[PDB]
């Protein structure tokens, strides 16, 4: 029975890809967001009954997936978006989301959750502001679409 | 079992928690019967005459139970089944209940056990006798015990816990040697208890006639500033010692009249073939019976008590005791008002229940309770102690040449002493000068005649202070 | 009596080969206050009530001798929010060399562990000292 | 799990003898029930009349508890025999009974009223217990023992 | 032994000509604390985990001679982001002129240099001093 | 190291003769091991048969207070010495009996034309042979090791091992209780392991473990400490004056060693005077013979402590 709650700064992002999953600048984020499902349902009251009313389901909605980074001069994932972007020419791929501990039975890194996100494709990118009289880091931003994502039972 | 390997051993035994104190001005004795008696290689109980009697200092109830036992079987424990049945016979509801018809007079082992848990210190035990099953009891045994504790000098506090199975005669005897001897001794206090009417249910107002009785027993009338009484019994929560073949068993249905069964408990225990379910339910019952003592040795744990938390000269009254279910009678004020004050001067002292409280001593006053002195316990109590140790502190000037250096030494260590006391708050004054005098001198407390026979003469006076027993309110209604 | 205790003689269990120390603090515990009044009182200022429980962390100092590293390796057993836990016990003794109060910590670990300072005209010892987290502490005395 | 089916058919009727004997050896049972499957009816030991140990569970959580506080004391063998080492295994013991308190096994709304550990001189042990080598310990726990019965009670309410 | 040591005799290893200072100090390891608690535990005090690490600057102190300009020169080494980087030890001696304590600082590199103060009638030396960013320190004894 | 291929009437006498000279010396103490069944595997309660032998080896009866003897031998992690050539190769089919081949690990090497892939099975296979060692090397270590860490006025016992795999036996409490308390007084201490711990050593006894001094290691290893030390220190008192300023200086010396011993924590009492005495004078611990033909008597007195062994519990319920 448990007693204390995982940590959330030990993480890891793989792309299931072209051939991503070997390239080890592709792994290495600052941040990860975007992980929610939401169910949209429509309100019908029935005459005659005054306590309550009824919910019905209706249709499932997803958030999209946000990456952050520091600025990398060259990389193979932003040549992927840009050509999504530029010539309109699209190829969506699987995604592994996962969050690491360490297990020991000496010690080792080893998965504690992950998921499957399907059919992700590019949607934004973008790069902070430049000014001179700031320190400050470059950093890149890229948002993605998918269809769903599942748990690795 | 003996232990040989250097590990941990874990045994499962059942009994009650441990408990024990230090305590520096009440050391009791207790006179009484016990079970084993067996010290070193003598067994102080080897002959049937010729009885070894002498006193063991003893600091807690392992040590006790070390030398001396715990206790014998009851053999008059009863358990009453009751069933609620159909028309038919078909039984729809089982209960049981114990009761005990005549308990056994020998009880120090419990008295013992109640002493401890209520906060007592290191005593001193006096065995008279081994324990039977014939229940007799002698007055020239306690006497003997009596008279052999008069050589240690360290008791304090008087206790015969068995004396309540005693006739009037041969209580009053009794209770005379002990008022006597501590007249003698100068530096001891007796604790009794009040004879109860021996029936079941006790009838209404048996107080009364009990006090009456009490007030015709012939004591020393100039002894009676050594001691104090109290009452009545109490009902507290520890268990008898019996034997499993010898509890009997009744029954009764649909409220009837009982009728005795042909088993005893062994003939239900399923070791032997008997039900258990009802012998469950028998245990069950004869654990809930209430266990009933005489009040002093929980009243020398609550003097202790007192003396360790607020000081000797103090009333030791308005306290809790501990470990207690119940009074066996309820006493109003209507009545103590002839227990508190009486033309005869013998009060005796009452322990009441009080709502969200619990059960109280209340009263705190002698047997020469018209005495204009002596009425109260704390200060004669503080008096003995005062004065046992001045005589502790002056013992090493015997045998020193008679001269007023020797009289200058003793006066100063006399003046320390007592500005020391001045100091915790126990004598009254602003300064040591209003609250004693110490006196000695040729012409002044001497004449020269004890001079020369080899006595010195030291006069010492000593200013105390008396609690207030009565509150009184008015109530009135104010002008708007 | 009517005499009180120094402190200047106690003892400290921690797990560790050397159970002497030069300073013990942080030995506290706290409650919070929650006020509250309503609008017809003939009271003008607030009721109090208890609230949840506050322990202060506990540090502890100590001279360095030669070859003892207790203090770091304790430290450096902390793994990614794992470490080992440890009872820690506290006392004051008599003229006896015997107990008097006890302090009782249950599941402590330590937060920071801070080495000494160097100076060549200093006359001093060299003094390490550690800071140490932990749920709750207990008192008993007798 | 992975179950089809008992053997034979047990009614409450049959099972009225097993689990109440007046030899206290009662067997618990396997039983079906209906849109439920096969469940575990009956969690009373070989000693069904013991007032103490009747219960499976009490006993298992005793023995859990024993083994390890027999594990937690084990370093302090050959010790020396002082009120030292006495302070030390008695905090040892109050820490994991306080932990257990806290997980719910205990009763009790504060660990005073669940539990109480004692050792020391002329408490627990005796003077020449001491010159021998070993130390006495004194331990209470309070624990909970389930219900077994249900009795619902109908009546016509007044319109 | 029974008798602590000293902090008079030590030795720095920088990168530099001279190993003499007169101050050493900064050399502490910090870790920090999370909180949690569930509703209903019979426990109104929170818990406490393991968190990240938290290391401090060092700061170091020297007599200025003549002919001696090296803390200038390392500081100036910056470029907009890039720096030399440099393995800094530090150790503690016996009377044999031996170690007995060391610590290890991994990546060091310069953030501030301070000059000496001049007052006419001061009866005192000129003192510069620099101040130091390292990722990570350790401790070895024995 | 080697004892255990010895005889058992040639280990007797080894160990008489080593007995023998610790009790000359006044300044040594032995380490044994137990002798085993050579038999592979070894069978159940073999530690029974070993000990009733052990019982009946004469050793001198008033110098067994200068040993201790250990039980049973370990499994280490450490490699053989082998030469490639002298290894026998066997093979076995589908659990079939075995067959002895006509080749060594030479002619499977690869450099000789062999078949390199059952070589490294080969290697890879010997390498994984663990080693078998008496236990007294291990015992000494951690003797150096615990006066390093406690003192030596502790028991060395409640340690774990290094370096080990396993105990060759398992020793249960009931044969235990046999081992550490007999009629006989020759005590064996034992190595067992505990689950979550290891390999430790139980028992802290000597072969007199009836002596109501000299039952334990501890006591015997501190007295000898202190024994040589203070022969060390008064030895630059030879060839003096016999004069009583001699024997003051050499009564101030033993004083203060044992002060500083008693600060050290190894001596009982609140104070110096309650720990230690040292005495010395003409007609109290000298008479003028041994005064005049060049003798000093010197009486000394040492309280110390020992250690519990047993620690037992009483679980009840509560009243609610």
């Amino acid at each position: 029975i448990r007693t204390y709650p995982p940590v959330s700064f030990f993480f890891e992002v793989v792309f299931q890809g072209e051939n991503l999953d070997k390239d080890v600048v592709e792994t290495r984020f600052q941040s990860v967001t975007g992980l929610s499902v939401d169910m949209q349902t429509e309100t019908l009251k029935e005459g005659g009954e005054n306590r309550f009313e009824h919910i019905l389901p209706v249709r499932t909605k997803y958030d999209p997936l946000v990456l952050k980074r520091g600025l990398v001069n060259d990389s193979q994932m932003v040549k992927w978006c840009m050509d999504a972007i530029l010539n309109f020419d699209i190829r969506p791929m699987n995604l592994l989301v996962r969050l690491l501990h360490i297990e020991r039975s000496s010690s080792t890194i080893a998965p504690l959750m992950t998921w499957k996100v399907i059919n992700a494709w590019p949607k934004k990118w973008s790069v902070s502001e430049f000014n001179a009289e700031q320190n400050s880091i470059a950093v890149e931003s890229l948002e993605l679409n998918y269809s769903y994502f599942e748990t690795l039972k | 079992s003996t232990y040989k390997t250097p590990g941990v051993y874990i045994e499962e035994i059942s009994k009650f928690p441990p408990s024990i104190a230090q305590v520096e001005t009440a050391i009791p004795a207790f006179i009484g019967y016990t079970q084993i008696a067996k010290v070193g290689v003598e067994n102080f109980h080897t002959d049937a005459d010729n009885l070894i009697l002498r006193p063991v200092r003893i600091t807690s109830l392992l040590e006790y139970e070390q030398f001396f036992g715990k206790a014998i079987n009851e053999t008059t424990i009863q358990v009453v089944i009751q069933d609620t049945t159909d028309s038919r016979g078909n039984l729809t509801e089982r209960k049981a209940s114990a009761r005990i018809t005549s308990p056994s007079p020998h009880n120090l082992y419990y008295s013992m056990q109640a002493y401890f848990a209520n906060g007592g210190g290191p005593c001193y035990i006096v065995s008279v006798g081994p324990m039977s099953n014939t229940g007799t009891i002698q007055l020239e045994a306690l006497q003997n015990g009596l008279a052999e504790v008069a050589k240690e000098d360290e008791v304090t506090l008087l206790v015969f816990p068995e004396s309540q199975s005693l006739s009037d005669e041969n209580y009053a005897a009794l209770m005379s040697a002990a008022l006597e001897q501590c007249a003698n001794l100068q530096d001891r206090f007796t604790v009794m208890d009040l004879k109860l009417p021996a029936t079941r249910p006790i009838p209404a107002n048996a107080i009364v006639g009990a006090s009456n009785a009490f007030r015709d027993l012939s004591l020393p009338q100039d002894n009676l500033k050594y001691g104090a009484c109290y009452a009545p019994d109490i009902e507290t929560i520890f268990n008898y010692f019996y034997q499993e073949d010898a509890v009997t068993i009744f029954r009764s249905v649909n409220g009837g009249a009982e009728e005795q069964d042909t088993l005893t408990m062994a003939g239900y225990n399923p070791a032997n073939g008997g039900d258990g379910i009802q012998y469950a339910l028998i245990e069950s019952a004869i654990d809930q019976l209430p266990l009933i003592l005489p009040p002093s040795p929980l009243v020398v744990g609550q003097y202790a008590r007192t003396d360790n938390t607020r000081g000797v000269w103090k009333a030791p009254a308005n306290v809790a005791l501990s470990s207690v279910i119940k009074p066996v009678l309820k006493i109003t004020n209507e009545q103590q008002n002839n227990l508190n004050v009486h033309p005869t001067g013998k009060s005796i002292n009452a322990i009441r229940a009080f709502t969200g409280k619990g059960t109280l001593i209340w009263g705190a006053r002698t047997l020469a309770g018209n005495d204009n002195e002596w009425r109260y316990v704390s200060v004669r109590r503080f008096f003995n102690m005062a004065e046992e140790s001045i005589k502790k502190g002056s013992e090493p000037f015997v045998f020193e040449p008679n001269d007023a250096n020797t009289w200058t030494k003793v006066k100063a260590m006399i003046e320390n002493f007592l500005t020391l006391q001045w100091r915790a708050g126990a004598l009254a004054g602003a300064k040591p000068e209003q609250a004693f005098y110490v006196k000695i001198g040729l012409n002044e407390t001497m004449t020269a005649l004890d001079i020369l026979e080899g006595r010195m003469i030291v006069e010492i006076g000593m200013a105390v202070v008396r609690p207030a027993e009565f509150i009184i309110l008015k109530f009135s209604h104010k002008m708007q | 009596a009517e005499y009180p205790l120094p402190k200047f003689h106690f003892q400290v269990d921690w797990g560790g080969s050397r159970l002497g120390f030069t300073e013990v603090s942080g030995l506290d515990v706290e409650t919070e206050v929650i006020e509250y009044r309503e609008g017809n009182l003939p009271q003008y200022h607030k009721l109090k009530m208890p609230g949840m429980q506050k322990f202060s962390n506990i540090t502890m100092k100590r001279g360095t001798f030669q070859g003892d590293n207790d203090f770091y390796k304790w430290w450096n057993t902390v793994a990614l929010n794992t470490i080992e836990r440890r009872d820690l016990t506290i006392s004051l003794l008599n003229e006896k060399h015997e107990p008097v109060v006890v302090w009782k910590v249950n599941r402590a670990w330590p937060t920071k562990v801070q080495s000494t300072d160097l100076k060549g005209d200093g006359n001093e010892v060299a003094i390490e000292s550690i800071e140490v987290a932990h749920e709750g502490l207990t008192i008993q005395n007798g």
